[PDB]
């Protein structure tokens, strides 16, 4: 029933779909995206992700915008203006913007102009937008925000079970980083970049950055404001991430002690959300987890019983884009407005 | 002599600058780039590379739009297109078209209308009055001041045109098949939904992207006798800076074993073409491809001869750097033929 | 239930495994691994592949040398040599030989009189005493007791066999040249192996090794006539499985546009080369082909053709999943024509039989 | 020192043994015998032929198990299974399989896995698996332990193979139907009997029982050029030992008459295959080319062509002293193809040499 | 003069002879080296590297054991057996375990068995073995010790700067953590190995793990010895690696305190052994910087004037054997024993 394009069906608009489509209780009325690529072309590459391989269902593009993946028709059109992207052209009720550049406030309005309702940002509220990462205050999301955003896949990530560290625990300081993959927001080769780092190939290079996560840390999470909070690390990984960060604990805890309310809380606020693991791995079975984060709670090592050497697996674009889902279906269902 | 500005820093652009830098010769007076990213880009692109890595030189930071190079003052236009770079007030006697993109007639006609005088483009230009003159082969065939806007397609071709040109001379090619194992190109992107980007709207990496590029057929003008004679697929593999082409024919010859058909090579790629093409024989890979100033190297330990006019040569060539050693030929050798 | 203590737990060991198990319905029932690996990593590399990456279903560990692929119970035998392996010590007919070690002739009879019966070396093996088959061309040139020691083409050649069959068959190659990408297996190292060929010495997955290999001059065991109508080489390449293996060729019927090749060639894989033999025409890279059971997938689009002759054809192949598949259709055709095919005679014929033991008894004396 | 634990003493049993022992250059220094012949008999026997009647050399009885031919002290062991066999229990080397049953190539390997090295059966093997020698053609084949289980061929192959060299070389077949006349063995029945076969089931040794022999395309294993070109039978004549075969087949070349034909014939018979090619003219008899050491003495008169194409070539020979002489050189020419491996001893095949043994070596891995 | 082999000429290997042959001030009598591999092949892959190329300098294999790279003779044997490896073969001075196999203490008095007099451990002190980093306690080393160990590219990296930063500052915690590179020391493929993490394909494989990093830390520095530890992280990189840690330094720096301190003690007691950098970058022009760790001053950031998440690259593979170089040479050079 939720009336939503996806602004920029790329590879986030491409796993966002995939998502959905893997998602049931689905009140999302995928019936319509946006690609100012091949539309077409944009049907083929959800078809093939090698997160999935092929897509995780049958397309069928019913038309050059409408895409009946599974039957399910899907509009998607080649827009470029977000007051001309298919918002009004049916009647958007959530906005999501896939592409990166309209996640801003004047971005998301744009798409409400274009005759839309509510949008949600890929990206954490770019500033003037209440972010809100599938955890911590998507809960407190009564879906009366129109212009909302699901926080970055690191925030995604971090911001619920970092809460269960800073309130099952409470924590003095932590440098919250996450060691998010490398993306298609990096330059391919050595090539001009606003960020010299990002400018390099950015495949096996490591990008030490600054995404919503740092501001979105402390906008979801009163509790870690500043104090928990620091920098990003896209790092040359094209796969689920990890978040790299150690707390000095308030109350002190030990390593078993922040697996057991990691745990815990992956069974009260971050089932499905979170999930804990013990395994010496890597993505390569990491990989598509639905997840938010996936908790990698064998070695969040707690040396001085504050140092929190916090290891967590997390779905930087699969389960990132699953948790997308869930706040769209916060936004479908408990529509508020 | 030869005034520089390169239309966009390129990987090509880069690349050449290096080249240009290693090269001693080269009458290119580096003095402008049309670079969009400003000085700390096409700084932290050269001076940061990756094939070069570290640039060997210091690009001295003079303003954002005018730089230096151990002391060569180098302008940065940074803008787009060839007109918007002016290449009168910087008076750039040869344009490098960093960018591959203005590959057309009038691509690099903007070139030359904002002033340049001749133009190098990197890569098989779409435009008719831009012959892709290659090193190795129609480079010669470059009478100065002829078709001012000249282009050097890729280095698929700066390594095929050559010693495919040498294999017809030496051994004649009747309808030779190509693939190249060329990088990952630029009309990809590092993922999936690139752009219209017909197949290669793949991401350009993390499979082998086996798509003939028009470099295969762009053997076809400059080796004007390999008309047809070479049906290529780039197999963009997911490696930056190397390739190896490959051809197998039905040969106009018997098919004389890889043997003496790599020493006819090996006279030829020490001879008529060396620094263009090299007959390796070591067992090596791309690590010693890259960086391959040689238009093509013959990796003659793995050439063969199967059913006689069944061949096959195995061509590396660093398909950027090496590229760029191309393009620093093509404007040494034009350079030479300027009026001045 | 036909049992293999898979020689290694290896990446094929465990490719037939997340494809045997996987055959929910699989005449071969692994019982037992032959590796000294432990069931940790039995599970950590079954259960947790890198391809389809956690195993899609329970391998429960049973023991630190037993476990149960979703209750399968199936031991890990921390040992090498086969003389000393359960095949006997756990009646273990069949053996797959994913280790590297034992691939001649009498090193995979070890496994025989280990206690096999027969062995599928999953590589091109040290002579004509391991006669290889494929699926599509001579996989039925088996019955039990018909060469115990055989093999499976490698990854190029476990795709080309039964594609090089629908080719030579009616296309037919004067003479060939074939150039593959093949992922970076043990041929190589992670980094620059001190290994025999300088060529391959060189790192894994660092460069595009260019691996000359004359598997596809194995034909002689399969279909030998395409000798003189091919020239095969790898390239190793960093990718972890995904393949494809490309032949131009100049052809007999001379101009041969790719259309009437894929037209035959889809013919005979919609014919008899169904499952491992696809002809594909979208404009695909190697995840799309990943994990196809088809170890040929002829790309249409990227067939062209040179000098008419010159059909060029190209067939992705997940080589290792081409494998898992490989395998399982091979070593089950085998699995019906293996011990599972053991029945009597009638009296002139079953005491024949007992003449098989009995060579020099009443008239069984014939022939030399 | 190339000893065997002679796998089947009998009529090629002692053939060889009284062929290698009578030769001086032979490393093939038997002494251990795979046989229920009993030293008192194995001796007798040894001691006793028709063909060589009472053996030209002392073969004296050391103990039941043992005995020493004139002093030549070799064990004696009354055992079937090649497992079951003192392959290491003596650290035999080379086995020569005249038993007649283990012509299985895994069932030869037995012998290697017993602890020996090699296999050669004195008769036509299993199959294909097994490229066969005889002394003349591709002995070379063989390399330092290079298709250890392999066979001699049989009286009309062993025949073949070097005068077929010749043959379809400087002849050359097209096609054509082998006729060989050749002696009983003691895989016959003397009288009619039944078991498994019929036609040497019936009375071998009294009647031409009309024996066929595809051993004619056995040549499969050696010169692929035959292939196609014949197809052969063993006329079952009730002589003691001595064989013949013609080569009744059509000729590309000219179909010359077999004038020209002996004529290359001598020439490469003093070419390359002397010893075992001879082709004399005298007008003779079955005795005259018995005891030859060649494994064809063509009496070039009785060779003749009529319809230019079909050629006849009456290679005549000992059946089994031809085998006995070629079992010795091609075992010996083994021999001395045996350990050599000249030491390169750089520590740079070190790596290849322990490679050969540890394919994946601390760096040397190959082949997953 | 340092009668030296290096056991097991691989990548390790060939990277400490490219460092002796870059490196002068050479009483390295390098003249001979083991390779149980082929030791021709030994001659190539010395000659031929990604890091370099080509080598730095150039030759065929001098026959075969001896090797002169334009430079001078040098022997490598295809041995396995310690106390039969080329040390009193030629009586070497100094052992050089190139393999990882004898890093023991077991393994070292062995190759001294086979007739040399002192050894060098590729890793650190394996456990009784006294760890030598190039930066801390190497100038400690006078070079008496007969078997020492030039602590890990890891510790290598770490433990000159983390002393400036524990000595200069002073650190109640840190969770120390090097983001090593993956080497051949796991899986190519996800194949057998006692450590199921390190048994993935490990080419783009996360290994977080505990190097001697984590033991040399405090062996080498009393002052880093468990407040200052932690584990290591083998990253997917196969290039020059950065160190990842958050101390609690004692007295409270900032980020640009950390930076000067790091400075002026890559003036004193860190020049050429390491390099302060303020530059977003990769390895990709950090590859082949001769010192221990090329210190990433810029990103050491300090929130709560005590969390210094440190940034370093360090070169993990050819600084590292170029301070292997130096600690061969202050065995050479002040040459105890
Ligand atoms: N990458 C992550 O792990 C992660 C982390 C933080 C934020 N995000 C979110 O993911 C996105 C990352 O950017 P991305 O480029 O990878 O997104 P993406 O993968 O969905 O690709 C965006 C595509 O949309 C197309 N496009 C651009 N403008 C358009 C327009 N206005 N109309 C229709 N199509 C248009 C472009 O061609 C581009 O390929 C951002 O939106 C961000 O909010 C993701
Ligand atoms: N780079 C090479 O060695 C070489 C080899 C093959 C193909 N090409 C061609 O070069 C093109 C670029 O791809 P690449 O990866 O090779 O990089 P490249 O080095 O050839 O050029 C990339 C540079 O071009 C610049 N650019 C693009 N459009 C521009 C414009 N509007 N004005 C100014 N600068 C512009 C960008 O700033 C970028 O720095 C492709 O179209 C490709 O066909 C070049
Ligand atoms: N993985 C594939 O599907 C594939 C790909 C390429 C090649 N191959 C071929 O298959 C064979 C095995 O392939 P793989 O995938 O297993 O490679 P792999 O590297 O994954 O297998 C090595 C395995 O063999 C085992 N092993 C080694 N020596 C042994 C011995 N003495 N006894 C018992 N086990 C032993 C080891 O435990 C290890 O698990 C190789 O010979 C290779 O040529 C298979
Ligand atoms: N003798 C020949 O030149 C001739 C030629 C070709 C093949 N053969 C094969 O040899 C067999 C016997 O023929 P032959 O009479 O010429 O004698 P022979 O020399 O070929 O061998 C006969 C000897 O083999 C022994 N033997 C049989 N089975 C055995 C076993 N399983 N283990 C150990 N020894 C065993 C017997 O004791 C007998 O003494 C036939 O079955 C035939 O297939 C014989
Ligand atoms: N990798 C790092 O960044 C770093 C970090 C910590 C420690 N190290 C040191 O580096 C080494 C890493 O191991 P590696 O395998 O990469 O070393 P390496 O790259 O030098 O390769 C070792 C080679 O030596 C050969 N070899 C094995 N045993 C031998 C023997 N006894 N005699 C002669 N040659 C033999 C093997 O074939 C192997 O290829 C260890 O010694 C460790 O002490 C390095």
């Amino acid at each position: 029933k939720l009336k939503v394009a996806i602004n920029g069906f790329g590879r986030i608009g491409r796993n966002f779909l995939r998502c959905w489509h893997g998602r049931k209780d689905s009140p999302l009325d995928v019936v319509v995206i946006n690609d100012t690529g091949g539309v077409k072309q944009a049907s083929h590459l959800l078809k093939y992700d090698s997160i999935l391989g092929t897509f995780d269902a049958d397309v069928k593009t019913a038309g050059d915008s409408a895409i009946s993946v599974d039957g399910k028709v899907i509009k998607v059109v080649s827009d470029r203006n977000p007051v001309n992207l298919p918002w009004g052209d049916m009647g958007i009720d959530l906005v999501i913007e896939g592409t990166g550049v309209f996640v801003d406030r004047d971005g998301a309005g744009k798409h409400l102009q274009a005759g839309a309702k509510k949008v949600l940002i890929t990206a954490p509220g770019k500033g003037d937008i209440p972010t809100y990462v599938v955890g911590v205050n998507e809960e407190g999301y009564t879906h009366a925000d129109t212009i909302i955003s699901n926080a970055s896949c690191t925030t995604n990530c971090l911001a619920p079970f970092v809460k269960v560290l800073d309130q099952k625990f409470g924590i003095i300081k932590g440098t919250m980083t996450t060691t998010h993959s490398y993306t298609g927001d990096q330059r391919l080769l050595d090539a001009s970049h606003r960020d010299l780092r990002r400018a390099r190939a950015a495949c096996l290079n490591i990008v030490p950055t600054s995404t919503g996560a740092a501001k979105a840390v402390a906008l979801v999470l009163p509790n870690l404001k500043g104090k928990l909070n620091g920098i990003a690390l896209r790092v040359p990984t094209p796969n689920v991430s990890v978040v790299d960060l150690v707390v000095q604990v308030s109350k002190k805890t030990f390593a078993e002690e922040v697996n057991a309310a990691f745990r815990e809380s992956a069974d009260n606020e971050l089932k499905g959300i979170l999930s804990v693991c013990d395994e010496p791995l890597v993505s390569i079975d990491f990989r598509c987890t639905d997840v938010s984060s996936t908790i990698d709670s064998s070695l969040t090592m707690v040396m001085g019983d504050d140092m929190v050497k916090v290891i967590a697996w997390y779905d930087n674009e699969w389960g990132y884009s699953q948790r997308v889902v869930d706040l769209a279906d916060i936004v479908a269902n408990k529509w508020q407005x | 002599k030869l005034k520089v500005a390169i239309n966009g820093f390129g990987r090509i652009g880069r690349n050449f600058l290096r080249c240009w830098h290693g090269r001693k010769d080269s009458p290119l007076d580096v003095v402008v780039v049309n670079d969009s990213g400003g000085v700390k880009s096409a700084t932290h692109l050269l001076k940061y590379d990756s094939i070069l890595g570290t640039f060997k030189a210091d690009v001295k930071i003079i303003d954002n739009e005018t730089f230096s190079i151990d002391g060569k003052p180098i302008k940065v236009v940074s803008n787009r297109d060839p007109l918007k770079l002016p290449w009168a007030e910087l008076g750039i006697d040869i344009v490098i078209e960093g960018t591959g993109v203005f590959v057309d007639g009038p691509g690099a006609g903007k070139h030359i209308q904002a002033g340049a005088k001749k133009v190098i483009i990197t890569a098989p230009a779409k435009g008719s009055d831009i012959p892709t003159y290659v090193v190795g082969v129609n480079e010669k065939d470059y009478g100065h001041d002829v078709a001012n806007i000249i282009s050097n397609a890729s280095c698929t071709t700066n390594c095929l045109a050559p010693f495919v040109k040498v294999l017809d001379e030496e051994l004649g090619i009747v309808k030779g098949t190509m693939t190249t194992t060329h990088s990952y190109t630029g009309d990809q992107r590092l993922l999936d939904a690139s752009h219209r980007d017909l197949r290669r709207a793949r991401a350009a990496a993390l499979n082998i992207v086996p798509t003939s590029t028009g470099a295969a057929k762009a053997v076809s003008l400059v080796l004007p006798q390999l008309k047809g004679k070479l049906n290529g697929i780039a197999l963009r593999v997911p490696t930056p800076n190397v390739s190896v082409v490959d051809l197998v024919v039905n040969i106009e010859k018997v098919g004389v074993t890889a043997e003496d058909v790599n020493n006819a090579f090996r006279k030829a790629a020490a001879g008529p073409l060396k620094g263009v093409l090299d007959v390796c024989d070591i067992p090596l890979v791309s690590v010693d491809f890259r960086c391959s100033d040689f238009s093509s190297t013959i990796d003659s330990s793995l050439t063969m001869v199967m059913g006689g006019d069944m061949v096959k040569v195995v061509a590396w060539y660093d398909n950027e750097w090496g590229y760029s050693q191309r393009v620093v030929d093509l404007a040494d050798l034009v350079a030479n033929k300027w009026p001045g």
